[PDB]
């Protein structure tokens, strides 16, 4: 068995003597609540619909339809709209439907009732049932005539169904459409790093945790946490994402004034030796000694934690995100040179980091850290142990990036950050054990 | 008079090749079936001789008209010509297949190889991250270097391979802007000047929509678009935009700011012609299935040259759009073989749809007290669509020559609904009203003749009326935003280009664009190889093998 | 405290690699702050560092337990732009090799963003922090200014035959021999500057051979570093095995 | 002796153009930097004069070498040539860009425009539903009509438009079959005769895999594939296959049985080159991203002509595959601009990788007691990969001219790993073992030189060792079935064509195919425009502008 | 799977990989495979997992426990967890060495991940992959 203690985002002990099996996505009640909650949630931009209609800016990407402008006082009538949407989205009065106004009625948060995701293939009912309820509510509230109803519908839904997604629309989630998945199990991995930093209000520990919960739940859905992989996955998840034993936060604090990427590597090796995870194997004539491990899963988990420590201290020192690509690379390369043992994910964090560095500093694609995610072709390759560091690095930005969460993620960040378990996931996961 | 009088006289009362047709009236109900075979037609004879020579040269059977079913070659009835509508250009159908007509291929290449990409966000990256000052002078150097580099030439490295200019002379970048100071200060060689290219009211409308924003109209090489695919266009653009920013702003040649420029060019600042479509018909962006009808209408340029004849705008749009959607897309990409030339030619030959649409617009404009004054209501739609359809059907019945030209019911249905839907959209300024009229026309037509189109023609037809004003997930959609991937429209000939003309009709002579001013200005450029203001004229010139603006050939690098 | 061992090997190349990793490198020359700023090309020598965002003291920062315990660098606290230095190093026994410039950064400096390529190696940092790093690599044996150059663009040269004068080719001619010393009168992206910076005498071929971090068959052959080869093979074998089944 | 002696002498010790290179030794460590600029190179001068003429004719800036960064034109170092490996063809890099080289374009067109489609299921539909008897006589008539109809000609209807044979002479259908009686009774013009085209051992192995089944090798027109995309190929084929069954079996021209034939041609009986790829890089079937390395290796035909030199088989495969994957796919479809010619040219120029691979195969064949006799184990992989990589790296160090030719580390890494991986796969007959060697070579290389490739080169490299024998969902995959969409491989130059050569190495000189006998036989046909048995020779002939097999031009229908 | 391996018909659509044939007695060992697959697919003993051999051991029905679809975006864990359990069970049952394990994996999973789906594989559902949906809500509609 494997037992850990769970610590908060600021190093306070929350739970002692926790079986790692109890933080599994397949058992922990808070992971279930977070994942199913995200599947059920949509953001509605009522001010956005009002502006789209007033300017006939239907479909996005520069579009304007002359002659089709409509003036509807949507935000002013948000209370009546909210009521109508509630009644349409709910199945039974008293079910777990949520509809709440935010920001003076300019936005709604909608959580569809659970049955709309349980008796369904996917999570898209959160978008479609919300968009249909909003469209119907607007047509009723404003007595919209038949010849104008398609204008309202396209203001809400964007170009769908000409496009596969709601391009130019005003109903959105942090998750992307199913058809954009690179492969099996990638839906929960397709959450932009900027969105995650916004959901967690720039708390880097909580951002890493939310991203790690989604990434590792995705690894389960990929079929890659079965049998001889299950314990391996849970060790790395708990150590990197859930601050197991306070390794991430405590080491970050210890190294936070003078530490470099190299300091984090050395701290990881030192701790693995002290804890009997690795030990000297063969001494070469120069004095260099190779190390062996008695527990690949545990060594790997220590490396996963150390990779996040290095991100926090190096990107935290820059107060900027871009260096996360190089941190992820050089932590692994240096720890392998120091020990002759494989780095985190046996080369796959390093490899993801090589391509990520390239595709965040070149002409060919990518962008800043904030646009990446576990489904991105560049950053998908680690089994959940790279992108949590990316999201944490985004949270640490003091204002360097152009395509920041303020630019890319305002709607979904405002809505999804309202949900306590999404915003404060470490606390939630520990509360469930 | 009827507008098709001349074309029907050319087609049937004058000999074509050695088809022995001579005299008679275009109202005559009987005809001779001389069974002359393919040798009556010089174009078929040229094809037959070419096929026989291929068979002999390669030692493997090629074209032979005697391989028709039953060994009975085409030309049992006489083989008769087409007149390009609005012109005196007379040709064979064979001169109008997309494979055989270089202007048709270039129309598609010029759409596929194009995209629009903003400048404002890119300049913001430079300002924010590097503190650079952007001026007309820095922009002018950027545009000079970009036009050298975009076709595939080097700016930064050494000992480099480059594309050969002789193969890529159709590739370039221009800019347009709502900022009048910038429009004046950028070197005029690079500028699509909105005030010069559009009438004053149209220019004002475009400027109001774009504000002070600035844009690049990018056209990558034809030889490249033909080797690759539509999704290659924005990628090609972005590589060379990125390289040019590096040089023009003295950046590290590959730093984090370059990555934010890449995301700008490839995503945040990018306007593609259309997006990807679903798996069964999998394609990425900048393919015809993803092209909305509003974008296709805005690519066409007749409205900026002749807005005083909105019917002509509609008809030219129908021509460009029907060729692309039915001949190249449905008849090519989505099927192939002999394909769908004649499903499309009713949009641009023999002046028949033109007669019907001019008639219906005259009817509506008189009835409603001037053009464009009808209210968008059930009663207006019912009136215009019914009276138009009755005129059009009666014309086929009064002129047997027109019925024989449009020998397939699908052709007749498309023609009638273009007239009814186009006249309705023009009368109301309302694309949805136009679609409703399109479908009512079809329903009347079916009952009048006891037939409509081919086996599968009216799938969208029968879903049509109910889905015009539906708000369902995959049914609701304003007309301008419908396109070749709107579910009901995703399969069948006879509709996509017609709907594009209906969308155009809701704006022709009234607005400068239907859905996207950025697309509209992009194509307002005489340097683009295909003349989007006069697609009929380009099709006709190329039917005569006289159109001289083909890009992308490999002649320069192969033997004579 | 844990004493790092860094890297295997007993050859001069391996010893020099460990010197780079531990910042145990000899100072070879002096370069003034203003001369370095001129070569870097990001602002006028002696001028204030531009900002990309306001200083942390002016705007404060969101509540974050990590921000509370991780000290910003001086450049981060001030809001400096992210700027860079980039080097190209000849394969003909240039003292540095790209990965080892990056290890030097990652081990010895807070708040780095190093990138390794074959013909160029780069580090992006908040500007004032970057200058400290650039000075260390430029003044020490990490750089020989005949065999290396500061090149933010048009980097071609690392794998080319040396010029007859022993200097690595620069398409843009940013630095060259004059009077027995290397001089430079352009910034790193090729813009002429109004000064001529003296970068010292280049190393002799014999000193370069002794100080280099590259293996070469005609100096210190990679084949001869049995420890490094064994290390590579061990990491390969364990990565391979653990990818099949993640078990010791 | 080293295989690259001659090529390095051509490149550096003999003048090229007016570059003034003369004399010296290929081992010399120093060079002259004459700063002659582009005027030293006739090809660049031709380009520059073309660019200036374009600028003047169109009134918009085009190519100008003076627009290089800093105004310093290329040719500061001398501009030096390339020799096509295994030949005496000498050319410029500019003659090897895919845009400038018609054979390279035709290689891709010939893959994109091709598919294989069974006959057995279609014949079963006819037998089951209609009770038809299928005989050699009915098949021969079917194939005659199909070859008339496939390019786009009519067989059922009347007054039809058709494609012009002069534009579509590269389109045809042949058949192949494991049924030896049917192979002899079908008219020889239509048959790819497996016994004629393959050595007896290879023919036997193909026939064992295909049994008695029968197949159509279909090649749709190049002019069509260029207008359209890869997903158009199977659709074009199926339309004309369907038409021909209707005529050849006296069917209703559109009955339910025709629908089951359509499903047969388009789905159940269809072998495409590859399937669709995901949304970020959205493309449908028959595009390079979906092409597995096993299919690409089987398209290449060198193994049926010269199996006695398996190293040459590997090298020719590397040449065809690296050109496609790096130049057209990664450097075109997925990016563009100047692109990736020189990332690819190490596979097919200057005899350097050839030297290294011949050396490593000699090492392994002697050590393990004959070619192909080594056991597929960690110890074998470690040995061959290490000794190969040491040889290769020492060669770059002994011969400064080779280091300067392969001036980018990515080029050097690709060359080393092709040699190490190819020799290991050939020694073991095991593609997985070859991939494991590829990655060990990279790791050694990085430590030797303190550098590897470009910024992002070793993403797959570092994931590589651990993913060779992974069984995870999106990591496990036998080598033959990996391709340009295997996740780790989906982005970067220097690898896809190399892995294709490693896959080929596991089978060269031992097996008739790597993964798909149907693909193998399809391309065993001299009528295909591109010579898949000698891609290097085709590239070289086209580099000289002498290659005469280009298809798809519009010359016949445009003015001079 | 047994036939795919014996004939090296890896990936379907006419494919055969010479030299990679493997002869495993899978059907005759279906009970032992079923037991191993059950332990791997289940989360907790006594949950709602089903694994049963059908038709003389030629097939298994697998119903993954509900939590694998509840704490998941989609339905595909039924395919992926089954395919991984089966692959692992075959490797252990037949003592398959590292160099041969990719052959077994590709016999089970087909061409995935070169292809988006398990083309030529041996684990299937009546529902198609989500990426083949024409639009929102179409997954349960994609049953032949
Ligand atoms: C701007 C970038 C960053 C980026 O995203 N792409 C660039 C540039 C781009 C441009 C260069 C065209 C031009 O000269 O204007 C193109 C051709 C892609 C395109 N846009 O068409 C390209 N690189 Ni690059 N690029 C190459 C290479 C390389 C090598 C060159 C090292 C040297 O010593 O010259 C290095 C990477 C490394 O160090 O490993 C490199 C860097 C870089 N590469 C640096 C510029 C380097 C510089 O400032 O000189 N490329 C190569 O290593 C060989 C192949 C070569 C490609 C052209 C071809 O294949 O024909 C080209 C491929
Ligand atoms: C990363 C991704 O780009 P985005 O991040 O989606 O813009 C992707 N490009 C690539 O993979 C480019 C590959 C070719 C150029 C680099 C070769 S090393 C694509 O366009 O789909
Ligand atoms: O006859 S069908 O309607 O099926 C096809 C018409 S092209
Ligand atoms: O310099 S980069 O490695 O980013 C690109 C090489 S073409
Ligand atoms: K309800
Ligand atoms: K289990
Ligand atoms: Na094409």
């Amino acid at each position: 068995a494997d037992t850990i203690d769970l610590y908060s985002d600021r190093g306070a002990k929350l739970k002692s003597g926790v079986d790692i099996n109890d933080i599994s996505p397949m058992r922990n009640a808070a992971i279930k609540s977070i994942v199913t909650g995200i599947k059920r949630t949509a953001a509605v931009d009522l001010a956005g619909i009002e502006k789209t209609l007033a300017t006939s800016a239907i479909g996005g990407k520069g579009r304007k339809i002359p002659g089709r402008e409509m003036k509807l006082d949507i935000v002013k009538n948000a209370a009546a709209i909210q009521k109508a949407v509630t009644e349409m989205v709910q199945v039974d009065s008293g079910d777990d439907t949520v509809v709440k106004a935010l920001n003076g009625g300019k936005q709604l948060i909608v959580q569809v009732p659970s049955v709309r995701i349980d008796v369904a293939a996917e999570y898209v009912s959160s978008l479609t049932c919300t968009a249909s309820a909003v469209t119907q509510a607007l047509v009723s509230q404003f007595n919209i005539g038949m010849f104008d109803a398609p204008t309202v519908k396209s203001a809400v839904w964007g170009q769908y169904p000409q496009t596969l997604d709601m391009v130019g629309g005003n109903v959105k989630s942090i998750v992307e459409i199913p058809q954009k998945d690179e492969g099996f199990g990638y839906t929960l991995r397709n959450v932009m790093a900027n969105h995650l930093a916004a959901v967690c209000k720039k708390n880097a520990m909580n951002t890493a945790a939310l991203c790690s919960i989604l990434e590792n739940t995705g690894v389960f859905e990929m079929g890659d946490a079965i049998g001889n992989q299950t314990r391996h996955r849970l060790l790395a998840f708990s150590h990197q994402g859930l601050n197991a034993n306070n390794m991430v936060y405590g080491t970050t604090k210890a190294l936070g004034k003078t530490g470099t990427i190299g300091s984090a590597v050395h701290a990881c090796v030192e701790k693995a030796i002290a804890d009997k995870v690795i030990s000297a194997d063969k001494k070469f004539a120069s004095g260099y000694t190779t190390y062996k491990t008695n527990d690949v899963g545990k060594w790997n988990a220590y490396c996963a934690a150390g990779t996040l420590v290095a991100t926090l201290i190096n990107c935290g020192a820059q107060r900027a995100p871009q260096a996360v690509s190089s941190v992820l690379l050089y932590f692994q390369d240096l720890i392998e040179k120091e020990t002759s043992l494989p780095g985190c994910d046996f080369g796959k964090v390093q490899g993801a980091a090589v391509g990520f560095s390239f595709f965040s500093h070149s002409i060919y694609g990518g962008g800043g850290p904030g646009v990446f995610n576990g489904n991105h072709v560049v950053t998908r390759h680690s089994k959940g142990l790279a992108v949590p560091c990316v999201a944490a690095a985004v949270a640490l930005d003091a204002g360097v990036q152009v395509y920041s969460p303020e630019k890319t993620s305002g709607l979904v960040g405002d809505v999804f950050s309202a949900v306590d378990e999404f915003r404060e996931p470490i606390k939630a996961v520990a509360g469930a054990v | 008079a009827v507008r098709f009088q001349k074309a029907m006289e050319t087609k049937y009362t004058k000999e074509w090749g050695s088809n022995k047709n001579k005299g008679g009236k275009i109202t005559d109900k009987k005809a001779k079936y001389l069974r002359l075979g393919y040798q009556q037609n010089p174009r078929k004879v040229e094809m037959a001789k070419c096929g026989a020579a291929i068979t002999k040269k390669r030692g493997l059977q090629a074209y032979d008209p005697k391989l028709h079913l039953a060994g009975i070659p085409m030309g049992q009835r006489q083989l008769t010509p087409y007149t390009i509508s609005g012109t005196d250009i007379v040709c064979d159908g064979d001169d109008l297949h997309f494979v055989n007509n270089a202007a048709m291929q270039q129309e598609w290449d010029d759409i596929r190889r194009s995209c629009v990409v903003g400048l404002d966000l890119a300049h913001e990256v430079l300002e924010k991250r590097l503190g650079k000052e952007v001026t007309p002078e820095t922009i002018n150097y950027y545009l000079e270097v970009l036009n050298h580099a975009m076709p595939g030439a080097a700016i930064v490295q050494e000992h480099m391979v480059e594309t050969h200019p002789a193969l890529v002379d159709d590739c370039y970048v221009k800019i347009f802007t709502g900022d009048e100071t910038l429009q004046d200060e950028v070197d005029k060689q690079f500028v699509i000047n909105i005030d010069n290219e559009f009438p004053a009211n149209q220019a004002k409308q475009i400027k109001a929509a774009v504000g002070k924003t600035s844009w690049q109209a990018v056209h990558i090489p034809t030889i490249v678009t033909r080797t690759e695919d539509g999704p290659g266009t924005s990628r090609w653009m972005a590589m060379q935009v990125g390289m040019t920013f590096i040089s023009a702003y003295h950046m590290c040649a590959g730093e984090a700011a370059v990555g934010e420029l890449a995301f700008t060019a490839k995503h945040a600042g990018l306007v593609e012609m259309g997006d990807m479509i679903p798996a069964r018909r999998a394609r990425g962006p900048n393919e015809p299935g993803g092209l909305s009808f509003g974008h296709m209408a805005d690519i066409c340029q007749t409205n900026r040259k002749g807005p005083e004849d909105p019917v002509n705008v509609i008809l030219q749009t129908a021509s460009a759009a029907t060729m692309l959607y039915d001949q190249i897309w449905l008849g090519g990409y989505m099927s192939g073989g002999v394909g769908f030339t004649m499903y499309a030619t009713p949009a641009y030959t023999n002046d028949i749809v033109d007669d019907f649409l001019y008639w219906a617009d005259e009817y509506a404009s008189k009835k409603y007290g001037g053009r464009g004054k009808a209210k968008a209501t059930i009663d207006t739609v019912k009136d215009i669509a019914t009276e138009s359809t009755l005129y059009s059907l009666e014309a086929y019945e009064k002129y047997p020559t027109t019925l024989e030209d449009h020998f397939g019911g699908s052709q007749r249905a498309t023609v009638c609904s273009i007239a009814a839907g186009g006249a309705t959209a023009l009368a109301t300024g309302h694309s949805q009203a136009g679609l409703s009229a399109w479908y009512l026309s079809m329903y009347l037509h079916k009952e009048a003749h006891g037939r409509l189109g081919f086996f599968g023609y009216d799938l969208q037809d029968q879903c049509g009326a109910t889905n015009v004003f539906s708000i369902a997930s995959d049914e609701g959609c304003i007309g301008e935003c419908r396109g070749a991937n709107y579910p009901n429209y995703a399969m069948n000939v006879g509709h996509q280009g017609g709907y594009t003309s209906v969308v155009a009709a809701a704006h022709a002579g009234k607005d400068a664009f239907c859905v996207n001013p950025l697309v509209k200005v992009c194509f307002a450029d005489e340097l683009i190889n295909f003349d989007f203001a006069d697609p009929r004229g380009a099709f006709g010139k190329a039917a005569l093998r006289e159109w001289d603006r083909c890009a992308g050939e490999r002649a320069f690098v192969i033997p004579a | 405290a844990y004493k790092p061992q860094y890297y295997p090997g007993s050859t001069s190349v391996a010893k020099n690699r460990r010197k780079f990793m531990s910042d145990d490198v000899e100072k070879m020359r002096d370069i003034s702050d203003e001369d370095l700023t001129a070569l870097l090309g990001h602002r006028a020598p002696g001028s204030d560092y531009p900002s990309t965002h306001p200083p942390l003291s002016e705007i404060g920062e969101p509540a974050c337990p990590v921000r509370e315990v991780v000290e910003p660098t001086p450049g981060a606290a001030a809001g400096d732009r992210m700027r860079y230095v980039q080097f190209a190093d000849s394969m003909y026994n240039g003292p540095a090799v790209p990965y080892w410039r990056s290890y030097h950064a990652a081990i010895n400096f807070r708040g780095v963003d190093p990138g390794t390529l074959s013909g160029r190696q780069v580090n992006e940092m908040r500007e004032r922090d970057m200058e400290e790093y650039a000075k260390r690599q430029s003044e020490t044996e990490i750089t020989d200014w005949g065999l290396a150059g500061m090149r933010g663009c048009t980097v071609h040269g690392h794998s080319l035959r040396l010029q007859e004068d022993g200097v690595m080719f620069d398409m843009l001619d940013r630095r060259r021999l004059e009077g027995g010393v290397i001089v430079s009168d352009k910034d790193q992206v090729g813009v002429p500057i109004d000064r001529k910076v003296n970068l010292g005498k280049p190393m002799s071929e014999a000193e370069a051979a002794k100080r280099t971090t590259i293996y070469r068959v005609d100096n210190v052959a990679f084949r001869s570093d049995k420890e490094v080869i064994e290390h590579v093979q061990r990491v390969w074998e364990l990565r391979t095995k653990y990818g099949f089944v993640p078990k010791a």
